[PDB]
RNA sequence: AUGAGCAGGUUGAAGGUUGAGUAACAUCAACUGGAGGACCGAACCGACUCUCGUUGAAACGAUAGCGGAUGACUUGUGAUU
RNA sequence: UGAGUAACGCUUGGGAGUGAGAAUCUCCCAAACCGAUUGACUAAGGUUUCCUGGACCAGGGUCGUCCUUCCAGGGUUAGUCUGGACCUAAGCUGAGGCUGAAAAGCGUAGGCGAUGGACAACAGGUUAAUAUUCCUGUACUUACAGUUAGACUGAUGGAGUGACAAAGAAGGUUUUCCACCCCCAUAAUUGGAUUUGGGGAUAAAUCAUAAGGUGGUACAAUAGGCAAAUCCGUUGUGCAUAACAUUGAGUGAUGAUGUCGAGUGAAAGUAGCGAAGGUGGUAUUAAUCAUGCUUUCAAGAAAAGCUUCUAGGGUUAAUCUAGCUGUAACCAGUACCGAGAACGAACACACGUAGUCAAGGAGAGGAUCCUAAGGUUAGCGAGUGAACUAUAGCCAAGGAACUCUGCAAAUUAACCCCGUAAGUUAGCGAGAAGGGGUGCUUAUGUAAAAGUAAGCCGCAGUGAAGAACGAGGGGGGACUGUUUAACUAAAACACAACUCUAUGCCAAACCGUAAGGUGAUGUAUAUGGGGUGACACCUGCCCAGUGCUGGAAGGU
């Protein structure tokens, strides 16, 4: 066959990662597919760990990932992160998030999973 | 005269020519008089039934016919004057605008030689012989180039009115009517002595040597493509068929229809005009 | 002047919206062949107010009842709105 | 591609219309036959 | 029959004015002038090649290339054989 | 049965809500394509598909609370817009008439027939759905009477105008654009900023003003313009070098104490509020003046309408002109789609369909890459990342050995500067071949810029995208073109040019039974036919046979 959708290009994967990390920091919970959740978790953890020092280099490095959401805009989301989310976790070595499996979806029988983060 | 067209368009080479249209004519800028123009509807080789009867005829430009006084009969013994020598597209010759002294305009055929401000006349009695005049053939002396002739009296100028054409007088017959005319192309007819005529050959003598150079130029002039019979299939032409450049198999060449063609006599000799003939371009009667 | 050219009035939300203004544009449905001259003369001789301006439109027929085993065709009607001077208003 | 039925209602009416068919002998004959077979859509003048 | 359309950019003809030259022509140089079934190339038209599809998206096409592109051009509307 | 197999026909992530049920519906926020378009306006078509509320048998390649589906209710508003009531082209019809066994065919006067001509309206607002139509404000037109003043009107007919090609170029005036300036919000925690972001307009019509364009102008005779003529035409005379006639984009003033306006913003960014609403340059751009001009040859619509002309009439006043008051302005269309879902394709199909508006950066540009105004989620998903297939990318050394052939694929690629052969119809060949430079900063550059010198970085500097691979010999055809829609685009067909033949005008050839018509409103320097096929040089021999033309006594 010939004409075909662009599909899951690497840019699509990375941009989905960015959108989901923005969404999880903004609200604190995500209800997504499991096999996107296990892939979002890595970037989530790396950001929160990179964000405990608060120098301007860390602000630049985190600006490379976040996107604005309905709750917070990006320059509001950065402050919201570095003020309350990042320091809360400052003493935990790893393990900043959990992915728990929901029930299968009616549309596709995909394995819905919830991504969240608590102490 | 003729003038070349140096093209320098690098798609083939065509040594095209065109009549100069500048040293021959007056005010080449085209402003014909409005009173004497009627549009021509281009039938395009077609018919009132709409079928094709004359092949490869169509696609000419839009023209505007100039009403030409071939009859020269409503204005007699009355002087005129040539005003301009315009290029009327329909015929190969050059038409001239004359204005009769009462103030009445007309388009005629320009005998080769007359110029702006000349005087021309039309009558029924013996008059001078200068080019452009008109009078019955019995009065024109033998030997003068005569054009715009006509067959029946008071019938207007049918015969010998093309670019550079003429006809000579050759005395009279034995009857006392029927002045003889040596037409162009070797024939010799007997015209009635009541027929009018106009002296002087027709202008634009060099239309024979103008060379259409590109197929287009010819397409715009009204002649569409003509296809040889040997290209045809055996259907819709007698010369069709044959597996590759076969020749004209039938004993003589044939027309697109089934008629025998080459050099076969065709004139309807049971006609009134056969006894007004001395010779037929080759021999007697 | 048979006044058979005033078939019916139509009462819609649009008519009320336009009517509560100052010009007081009433509306009627008229004979499909009738014309604005006949309409305004009929209005003159049915109520008593010489009308200012008359407008006519026609609603071309369409398919009605859609798919119901016996599909049908709608009704061709000419709606004429009738305008009135500023300080006047009448009822049907 | 450009298919074989490009519609233009003036052409259709003038060609298969009722005043088209009621002007030649053959058209009168075809209207005779269609009244005989009792077509509800006698010509193309009616939708 | 009647209307519409051809982004953009080049080459710079014939002719003409001037100067030399000519016994006078012819010829040459500059300037003007702006032709051509001209040039390169989009819309537009056409359909040369591969690959794919060939119970297809499609009863003849797609991506990528491809020839013409002020002319024997292209096109709409109406009439006609 | 094949089989619950191939297919499901170009695209995402989430929050909140609804609901019994959600990937699929509503809202929000992003994200990803489009942007000479998937945007905006309409013609053609289609025929209610439009708007609101409701439903989820069937249709939707899945689902569905939802659909361009179904059900109930609703919407289309014109003196000026598209068309009739005006005009005609091709052409169609066609009284009498012509021809034809019959039907029918041809055709005159008349009549129809737009894709064209002529005809008067602009701006803004409003509703869920209409809008030059409704509303607000300001206008114009064509008729009708009645009235005031002036004037003799002057057509069913004559004349002028209407009324016209293609290409090219250069000017005028506003604009685009550039600069300045008034106004508005903005003043910033990530190191640094003393800015950053946006907007800057107002119409037809009336009055005056109009650079410039066109084309002599007055007077006198008149035999023509089916009669008539003071009009046109024709012929004389003077002024001439600008008068006169006619046309004219734009300018200013009214229109406008109005509407609109960046933004602000209550009960939805809606209602209402609503500041500036400008100066100069312009060696660039489009649009109008322009139905202008110039040139060339393939010689470039008709009629109605407008102005005029007399006839005809009118005076014991008709008719027209200018103004005032009043009256009327008819008939159909007007929604919506205008296509990767309403049209033509059997469909919610990768295809096709006339015209118009067409932003910004670099750029010659409507190319090319990214974005704006605005607009869409390509109506099956979620995974895994095996063979295998398509599509892209890449491949050391070698570089055509595979192969039917270098088919395909690859290299060059824009701009600027050098230089460019053989051959020839002396036009070309030629973008020939072959080479070099390209980025940023400073100073110089001219009026902007290209350029110039110095300096600096990188592996590389039209750093990405979009831009010719070339040389040499041969065959065919001269070339540009056309062709077998949907397997052949070629060496075939055409063509310019050549020759031969027929044809003397009621031409010959042709369609038709004939009428009629083309040829041709043509006339041998013209038209039909056969054959070859630019240009140069050549076109030898045979007239027994076939064919063609002529023959004059004979034979049948
Ligand atoms: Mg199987
Ligand atoms: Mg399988
Ligand atoms: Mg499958
Ligand atoms: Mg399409
Ligand atoms: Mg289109
Ligand atoms: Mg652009
Ligand atoms: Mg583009
Ligand atoms: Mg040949
Ligand atoms: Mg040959």
């Amino acid at each position: 066959s010939y004409i075909n959708k662009p599909g899951k290009t690497s840019a699509w994967r990375v941009m989905t990662v960015r959108q989901q990390v923005s969404a999880v920091l903004a609200y604190g919970k995500i209800e997504t597919t499991l096999k996107k959740a296990k892939n979002t978790q890595k970037r989530l953890d790396k950001l929160i760990t990179l964000a405990k020092v608060d120098n301007f280099n860390n602000r630049r490095q985190v600006k490379k990932w976040l996107l604005n959401t309905n709750l917070f805009d990006v320059d509001q989301l950065m402050d919201h992160l570095f003020s309350k989310v990042a320091p809360k976790y400052e003493k935990t070595p790893g393990g900043y998030s959990r992915v728990l499996k929901l029930g299968p979806r009616r549309g596709d029988a995909t394995e819905m999973a919830i991504l969240q983060l608590t102490d | 005269p003729i003038k070349k067209i140096i093209s320098r368009s690098n798609s083939g080479i065509h040594h095209s020519t065109v009549i100069d249209y500048k040293k021959l004519l007056t005010t080449n800028k085209n402003k014909p008089e409005k009173s004497l123009l009627v549009t021509l509807k281009k039938h395009g080789g077609r018919n009132n039934q709409g079928k094709i009867t004359v092949r490869h005829q169509g696609g000419r430009n839009k023209r505007k016919y100039r009403i030409i006084d071939f009859k020269r009969t409503h204005y007699d013994n009355i002087e005129a004057t040539v005003k301009s020598i315009e290029y009327d597209p329909n015929r190969s010759c050059f038409v001239s605008l004359i204005t009769y002294a009462n103030g009445a305009k007309s388009y005629i055929i320009s005998p080769d030689g007359i110029k702006v401000g000349d005087k021309i006349l039309a009558s029924e009695h013996p008059i001078d012989i200068k080019p452009g005049f008109s009078m019955p053939l019995a009065f024109i002396p033998e030997g003068t180039q005569v054009h715009n002739i006509e067959l029946h009296p008071k019938g207007g100028g049918q015969i010998a009115r093309s670019a550079g054409s003429y006809a000579r007088i050759l005395g009279q017959d034995e009857t006392g009517k029927y002045v003889i005319l040596q037409l162009l192309s070797g024939e010799t007819r007997k015209f009635l002595k009541e027929c009018r005529a106009t002296v002087g050959v027709v202008s634009n003598l060099d239309h024979n040597l103008v060379v259409i150079g590109k197929a287009g130029r010819n397409r715009h002039r009204g002649i569409r493509p003509t296809v040889r019979g040997s290209a045809m299939n055996p259907n819709d032409h007698p010369h069709g068929g044959g597996e590759g450049r076969s020749p004209v198999g039938r004993d003589a060449p044939r027309t697109p229809w089934g008629k025998r063609h080459m050099g076969v006599k065709t004139r309807n000799m049971k006609k009134a005009s056969t006894n007004l003939i001395i010779r037929n371009r080759k021999g007697e009667q | 002047d048979v006044t058979n050219v005033l078939l019916k009035p139509v009462l819609t939300e649009k008519v009320y919206f336009n009517q509560m203004g100052e010009t007081k544009k009433y509306v009627f449905v008229v004979n499909p062949k009738a014309s604005k001259t006949r309409v305004k003369l009929a209005f003159e001789l049915v109520y008593g107010i010489k009308p200012l301006k008359v407008n006519t439109l026609i609603r071309k027929p369409t398919t009605i009842r859609g798919g119901s085993r016996f599909p049908g065709l709608s009704k061709l009607e000419k709606l004429a709105v009738i305008t009135l001077p500023k300080g006047i208003a009448i009822s049907v | 591609m450009k298919r074989t039925y490009q519609p233009s209602k003036l052409k259709r009416a003038k060609t298969h219309g009722f005043l088209a068919r009621m002007a030649t002998a053959s058209g009168r004959k075809v209207l005779k036959l269609r009244r005989k077979k009792q077509r509800a859509q006698l010509t193309v003048s009616s939708e």
